[PDB]
RNA sequence: CUGGUGACUAUAGCAAGGAGGUCACACCUGUUCCCAUGCCGAACACAGAAGUUAAGCUCCUUAGCGUCGAUGGUAGUCGAACUUAUGUUCCGCUAGAGUAGAACGUUGCCAGG
RNA sequence: UUAUUGGAGGUAGAGCACUGUUUGGACGAUUCAGACAAACUCCGAAUGCCAAUAAUU
RNA sequence: CUGGGGCGGUCGCCUCCUAAAAGGUAACGGAGGCGCUCAAAGGUUCCCUCAGAAUGGUUCAUUCAUAGAGUGUAAAGGCAUAAGGGAGCUUGACUGCGAGACCUACAAGUCGAGCAGGGUCGAAAGACGGACUUAGUGAUCCGGUGGUUCCGCAUG
RNA sequence: AGUUCGGAUUGUAGUCUGCAACUCGACUACAUGAAGCUGGAAUCGCUAGUAAUCGUAGAUCAGCAUGCUACGGUGAAUACGU
RNA sequence: CGCGGGAUGGAGCAGGAGCUCGUCGGGCUCAUAACCCGAAGGCGGUGGUUCAAAUCCGCCUCCCGCAACCA
């Protein structure tokens, strides 16, 4: 699971989700990615399972670039607890992905076998995604 | 310089310095080691002091 | 049930401009409120032991730039 | 000095023909000599040996005094490069490759016993400072003065 | 190599900060001092108007010699002190020009102050 | 370590002038000289 | 044209190449006098003039780093209508980034030529 | 209240020049490319605010 | 006080974020600090410029280095006019005030040009009514101590 | 005085025996110059020509003895008592 | 679940690292133990404050004490 080694601040507040992505519109490293088409937090643990689906499927021949990081802790509050009291402690790690993002890029393998394991990865996110290649002119 | 090293003779030569003869200017200053000719030969080598041990030519 | 170690904070300052570019003010009129010299203080405007900015004289306030990355704030006689 | 003398001579005449200079003002010449003991019978040592009162070097529990350094310029300077080449230098060759990269050279003596005029033998260093432009002709320069290379 | 100093911007840079609270107006103008190897010049700046009003240097053929430095320092302020004089001016701030207050600029400011300026 | 001084000259009671000081580091009677509106002069005020 | 001293957001700087020095500005020579070094005539200060453009400095050329910088479009957003959609529509304002490009300073006063 | 004009300030956005986070290259930490931030900022709106002298109130 | 009460934690002051680019703005929201210190770490005049790296030397030297150091202390805002570093003299870490402002329910809190009296530093212009700024504090009543052209119960 | 005490270790050059001194002999010369400045707990020998100390010879044996066996020179202190 | 305390040679205890036992070597003994003489050997960790950390900041892995309710 990626997170970050350390953070200033390990309670934070939550990212805003509305908006279209930022940065990372394109494929800049590989030859195929895939492109979010709608918001969601990315959990660390999703992109652990999107990645092994991916690597398991082009059996570790390609190379993959993982574009998104999970920077941002969240916190949970202990069960069966009232409000107040002050903020809960950390339970994971997500990244913010907004449409346009390319979540993943994978380049030395044939088209078709990109896209399957694109899609393969797809079922793992909470988001809707599309198979894209590098824009030229 | 703020208000000892006085002028002294060291071949002989003209030098500073603390640690303290007429001179060709006519004036007189306080007065081992000409450091190493060939000194000693080098060493000869196996096969000559074999040859020179034994007269082995 | 546990608890919190924050919820502390000093009485806000009150800092910032007091009066406005082109405002007159008689003399003594403090103009600007600050930690440093975010402003300077120029023409006619003294700096307090607090980094305060007041006018010297009676006149206009005028703040204006100083430099490249740097201001300050003058005050002229209306006449 | 001697050496004063001999660089005032055609010395900086070989550094002319051997560096291909347009004018007197381009030959490098020696700015200064620093000399750093890194305390009062170090400081009363370097000071015998050298002949001004030197400077305590503090540090950067910090500023505690740590080293002595002397600083040395023009008529003393020269007598002190004189010195150091005929009376002192063979008591203790040198080397060749320290040198800045720039034009300045650093040795370091071990024993203070090689100066004409201790209970703890403590080493101390000589930095030569010249206006050469190049480690190249800095070396040159030197090798010329005299210095035993 | 050994860098140098350039005198001339270490002076310019320590004037600057002296300039930050010496300033010259209509009414007590600035008497800025420039000093080089060889010659020394006085101006009389107003400048509240950026205008110099009075003039004087070890150069100007009235006031030029073989003598002293100190002497022609000297010469000069009483040069420039009897021009302001003939003008208007009374009481000047002196600006020393971020050298010392010593030698030949003290010299200058001296004799300015005998000739009449009042500072 | 630090305690509180009271300042005064010989000619006068006015008694006007306090201050601190460190009392390890200034273990003396700190002299100074302050302005006594009664003599209208600096006078040598002392600590009692 | 040079120099002093000001004003202006580096379009003014930095860097890389050339030309210059009679007066001037300098590097320079000396430590006797004012003065000066946690040590040093290095700097500061004073006397000067053998020497040199070598450097600082001035003029010419480079858009190389820095600096400035549109138009057009985009993000965002005041207001309005729809709407509950990680929203839509209309209107006004309008970035940041990037592009064309600008720029190797302009200029007041005084003195010298 | 609006119009015009001047000003103070660092949000939205953006950006990586600082602090911190992070992904691939290359080279002998530097550089190249690409990302993240309430307590990051080389930047920076819309608004809102403070004032000055015309229209309406 | 309290997302019922209890138990736990908190209670005044300072700095930052939340705070929506003036100011203000809440929660048992997110982070820290204070209940001092300094006889110079105050005033003034003069001088000075840092961290880091590389290269050589049994701290010393050179070049890049707008601060990437330092600023007594938490943070923020500032500062190479240096507010950072050093040196000489010094005590303005004065007395009586104070136009006019900021803040503010009140009581309080904050800044302040100038005026007079006497000084310190500086050649001089000038600067100085503590400290780069913002915490380091506690009303009234009562009692102690010093001063006092005040009162003091018929008069002294 | 770790020294004009000490001579370990090491370098070089040799002598002799032996067919042959690398492993692995003895001795010599020059140079080098280690630990060691009277030794914890504990432990050994010795009653007189003994202990201590100093030399000498022999067997084995080409060469190799700080060991063994033997020889003399100098030559003590103490034993109250079980 | 809330509050707090502890992690020290190999063992039990002291606390900006010492007592006792344990190990090793030697001694005593027919031998062993006991006993005697010498030698070696240590701050639970993870990041920071700090000129410098067992010491101080927070947390982590376990153990230990009070409490975990009025319905
Ligand atoms: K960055
Ligand atoms: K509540
Ligand atoms: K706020
Ligand atoms: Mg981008
Ligand atoms: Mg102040
Ligand atoms: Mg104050
Ligand atoms: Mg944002
Ligand atoms: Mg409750
Ligand atoms: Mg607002
Ligand atoms: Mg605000
Ligand atoms: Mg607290
Ligand atoms: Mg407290
Ligand atoms: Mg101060
Ligand atoms: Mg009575
Ligand atoms: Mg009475
Ligand atoms: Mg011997
Ligand atoms: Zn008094």
């Amino acid at each position: 699971m990626l997170l970050p080694k350390r953070v200033k601040y390990r309670r934070q507040h939550r990212p805003k989700t509305t908006g279209r992505s930022k940065g990372g519109n394109y494929v800049t490293f590989g030859e195929f990615g895939l492109q979010a088409t709608t918001t969601s937090w990315i959990t660390s643990r999703q992109i652990e399972s999107a990645r092994i689906a991916m690597t398991r499927y082009m059996k570790r021949g390609g190379k993959v670039w993982i574009k998104i990081f999970p920077h941002t802790p969240y916190t949970k509050k202990p069960l069966e607890v009232r409000m107040g009291a002050g903020k809960g402690a950390v339970e994971g790690w997500i990244a913010v992905v907004k449409p346009g993002r390319i979540l993943f890029e994978v380049a030395g393998v044939s088209e078709e076998v990109a896209r399957e394991a694109l899609r393969l990865a797809s079922h793992k996110l909470p988001v809707k995604t599309k198979f894209v290649k590098r824009e030229e002119l | 310089m703020k208000q000892e090293y006085h002028q002294v003779i060291f071949f002989k030569f003209l030098s500073g310095s603390t640690k303290t003869m007429e001179w060709e200017d006519g004036k007189e200053y306080p007065v081992d080691i000409s450091h190493p000719r060939q000194k000693f030969a080098a060493a000869d080598g196996r096969v000559e002091r074999f040859n020179k041990k034994f007269g082995l030519k | 049930v546990s608890s919190t170690k924050n919820g502390r904070d000093s009485e806000s300052k009150r800092l910032g401009a007091k009066r406005a570019d082109g405002q007159f003010v008689t003399g003594g009129s403090i103009l600007y409120r600050q930690r440093g010299t975010k402003i300077y203080p120029g023409e006619n405007v003294g700096r307090g032991g607090d980094d305060t900015l007041f006018a010297k004289i009676d006149g206009v306030v005028k703040f204006e730039r100083k430099g490249r990355d740097k201001k300050q704030v003058s005050v002229y006689a209306v006449a | 000095n001697r050496l004063k003398e001999k660089f005032n001579t055609e010395v900086t005449e070989n550094l002319m023909k051997k560096f291909n200079y347009s004018s007197v003002m381009e030959v490098p010449k020696i700015d200064k000599i620093v000399v750093n003991m890194g305390l009062d019978n170090a400081v009363e040592e370097l000071e015998l040996i050298t002949g001004q009162k030197p400077l305590v070097t503090k540090a950067k529990r910090e500023g505690m005094p740590i080293g002595a350094k002397v600083t040395l310029r023009g008529e003393r300077m020269y007598e002190f490069l004189d010195k150091l080449i005929s009376v002192s230098l063979p008591r203790v060759g040198v080397s060749k490759k320290a040198f800045d990269g720039r034009g300045n050279y650093t040795l370091g003596v071990k024993e203070q016993l090689i100066f004409p005029e201790v209970s703890k033998v403590r080493g101390m260093d000589i930095v030569i400072v010249t206006t050469a432009n190049t480690d190249e002709e800095a070396r040159e320069l030197l090798a010329n003065f005299g210095m035993p290379f | 190599m050994i860098s140098k100093i350039d005198k001339n911007k270490v002076r310019l840079k320590r004037h600057a900060r002296v300039r930050t609270n010496l300033s010259g107006t209509a009414e007590k103008p600035r008497l800025n001092v420039y000093r080089s190897n060889k010659h020394i010049y006085a101006q009389i700046i107003d400048d509240n108007k950026g205008v110099t009003l009075a003039q004087a240097s070890s150069k100007d053929s009235d006031i030029a010699t073989t003598a002293t430095k100190v002497e022609l320092a000297t010469k000069v302020g009483e040069a420039i002190a009897k021009k302001a004089a003939d003008k208007g001016i009374k009481e000047i701030v002196f600006d020393r020009g971020g050298y010392l207050y010593h030698g030949r600029v003290k010299a200058l400011a001296e004799a300015a102050r005998e000739s009449g300026l009042e500072f | 370590v630090r305690v509180n001084v009271t300042l005064a000259c010989t000619e006068c009671g006015d008694r006007n002038y306090i201050t601190t000081k460190n009392k390890r580091n200034n273990p003396e009677r700190i002299e100074m000289k302050k302005y006594c509106p009664r003599l209208n002069k600096y006078t040598l005020h002392r600590e009692t």
